[PDB]
């Protein structure tokens, strides 16, 4: 896997009025795993992870996979090694040069409406 | 690694002495109710500081397995990430239940610490000295790394234990106590000549 | 935990009839008492004592975590003097077993000289001292050792003249890049002990101040058993 | 009433004039019938997690 692969698992319930874009604050649930099935980390039993798109708070492939995501949508991203943890890996949980898979659900999206602020 | 980084290893261990000294100091406190209140401040202050520290390192783009953090802005962040996380391991091991309630719930906190733990594990800081096991132990405790068969948190005891339905030792305590009560009664009767029924 | 279910408040309990007053303590605990101290007042007072102290614990932890220690490494003098007291303690212990331990310098004191003009700080102690081999091994290769090595936080280069009972006086000098050990030109000037000449950084000029060094000695080394002398 | 003269309100207070049920409470209060009935076996119960 040399390129980011993104698959839509669940379509959004209503037509996507506000697709995710850079700068938006996203609340997401995710499950990251290695290609062999070992779970790296999952947020499904926790509060949603809050990230701002463009701030490099998650691995590059995951941030790219969240672009244009819609509320209620679920995606699976297969992320090549150079867009995840690279040559260094993420010890003790992710070996070097590992391809990773993330299942993500967009729970809420807070771009603030300029009028609403 | 870098010679200054080697100096940092002495610096980090030096902080550990104060961190453990305080860790004992917190143990001296008795009330749990105060204990959680300060401990919660430990997590919020430490993790929020950690969030800034990771952002500082992210802007620096300095490899963990690399030359000693030199610029003071990143270098202090390196001190915060490694030193605070090491103290976080002590807090987690000493107070497993308290941290898990206030830490596991938040995904951001777990992810942020996970970045720090790998960041330390690539630097090699927890490879030498008496604090190198701390990185392995904390990851196992938090479930980031597989728990060893012999790895048991000494502090993680079940203080609730089980209802002391079996109290033969306490039954003996009851007997001896009532027995002393019985002995005094006889001694009272002794005195001298009493009246006769 | 054992059970769930927290009661609410009965905003309008008062109307209930033929029921006993469930608030005597609360009301009576605040009644103005002439020639007496109000119950509520005493309670508040102790609360201030206990609660205030508890806040201090947060204060202490806040500093330790939120600080940068090495950035604000004014403790470097504490580390340097603390070693000097420790070495004097070590030689004192050796002296009891062996008379020759104190032969070089019986007097156990620390002498501090400040040279602002040359950016140099000289700390002289009459402690156990160090041999040439120990200078290369202990000092040439670092490692806690932080007590001596804290000086580099505010100092670019450290010069150490050390004389131990088992060896002649030797000088170890390092700039943190390389270290050289040579026999002392002056010989056993100390007799025994170590004198450290510190090549301070530009930022460390304040430490060179006579008042600043004295303040640091009071701040961190006031409890040293051995007398401390500051150049004046 | 006349029969209850032995009962003095101050006896149930701490030396400082306080009504407390904790370790600092008056000895008479801790050993009175009502205190035992309410708190029998209640020590080992966890009312709150915190």
């Amino acid at each position: 896997v040399r390129t980011l692969q993104v698959e839509t698992l669940v379509e959004p319930p209503e037509p996507c009025a506000e697709p995710a874009a850079f700068g938006d604050t996203l609340h997401i649930h995710y499950t990251g795993s290695l290609v062999d099935g070992r779970i790296i980390d999952t947020s499904l039993t926790r509060d949603p992870l809050v990230i701002e798109l463009g701030q490099k708070q998650v691995i590059p492939g995951l941030e790219q996979s969240l672009l244009d995501m819609c509320v209620g949508e679920k995606r699976r991203a297969i992320i090549p090694s150079h867009l995840a943890y690279g040559k260094r890996g993420f010890p003790p949980s992710v070996p070097a040069d590992a391809v990773v898979q993330y299942d993500v659900e967009l729970i809420a999206l807070i771009r603030a409406n300029y009028w609403l602020k | 690694l870098d010679p200054s980084l080697e100096i940092y290893k002495k610096m980090f261990e030096v902080k550990r002495r104060e961190q453990l000294l305080a860790l004992k100091n917190l143990a001296q406190l008795n009330d749990i109710h105060q204990q959680y209140k300060i401990l919660d401040v430990m997590l919020k202050g430490l993790f929020k500081v950690l969030e800034d520290s990771r952002t500082v390192l992210t802007a620096a783009d300095v490899l963990p397995d690399g030359p000693f953090p030199q610029d003071e802005k990143l270098k202090d962040a390196f001190s915060h990430v490694v030193e605070n996380t090491a103290f976080f391991g002590d807090v987690v091991l000493r107070f497993p239940r308290i941290v898990h309630y206030y830490f596991d719930h938040n995904s951001n906190w777990n992810l942020l610490i996970r970045w720090g733990i790998s960041f330390c594990n690539q630097t090699g800081v927890f490879n030498q000295g008496p604090h190198s096991p701390i990185l392995s132990l904390m990851a196992q405790e938090l479930g980031i790394s597989e728990k060893d068969s012999n790895f048991q948190n000494p502090f993680k005891i079940d203080r609730t234990e089980f209802i002391p339905s079996t109290d033969p030792f306490q039954k003996a305590l009851r007997e001896e106590e009532k027995r002393r009560k019985k002995e005094e009664k006889r001694k009272e009767i002794r005195k001298g000549p009493r009246i006769s029924r | 935990v054992d059970v769930d279910g927290t009661v609410e408040e009965d905003l309008g309990k008062s109307r209930e009839g033929s029921r006993t007053d469930d608030e005597v303590v609360q009301r009576e605990e605040e009644a103005i008492q002439l020639d007496g101290l109000n119950a509520s007042q005493i309670r508040e007072l102790r609360e201030k004592s206990e609660k205030f102290a508890f806040q201090a614990e947060v204060n202490r932890m806040m500093k330790l975590i939120i600080n940068s220690l090495y950035k604000n490494k004014e403790i470097f003098l504490r580390e340097l003097i603390s070693n000097a007291s420790d070495a004097l303690d070590k030689i004192r212990l050796i002296s009891l077993t062996d008379e020759n331990a104190l032969s070089g310098n019986e007097e156990l004191t620390v002498k501090i000289k400040c040279d602002k003009e040359k950016n140099l700080l000289h700390v002289t102690d009459t402690g156990v001292g160090m041999t040439r081999e120990e200078l290369v091994k202990n000092l040439g290769t670092i490692a806690f050792g932080v007590g001596f090595y804290s000086a580099f936080l505010v100092a670019d280069k450290v010069i150490v003249t050390s004389k131990h009972n088992n060896d002649t006086q030797h000088i170890w000098e390092s700039d943190s890049n390389e270290f050289s050990v040579i026999a002392d030109p002056r010989g056993n000037t100390l007799g025994r002990g170590t004198t450290i000449t510190l090549v301070l950084k530009e930022e460390a000029s304040d430490y060179l101040e006579l008042d600043t060094i004295k303040n640091l000695v009071k701040k961190y080394s006031q409890f040293i058993n051995f007398p401390i002398y500051v150049w004046s | 009433t006349d029969t209850g003269k032995h009962i003095k309100e101050n006896d149930y207070y701490t030396p400082t004039g306080e009504f407390r049920v904790d370790r600092e409470g008056s000895p008479v209060l801790l050993n009175c019938l009502m205190y035992k009935m309410c708190y029998y076996r209640f020590g080992q119960v966890y009312t709150e997690a915190k």
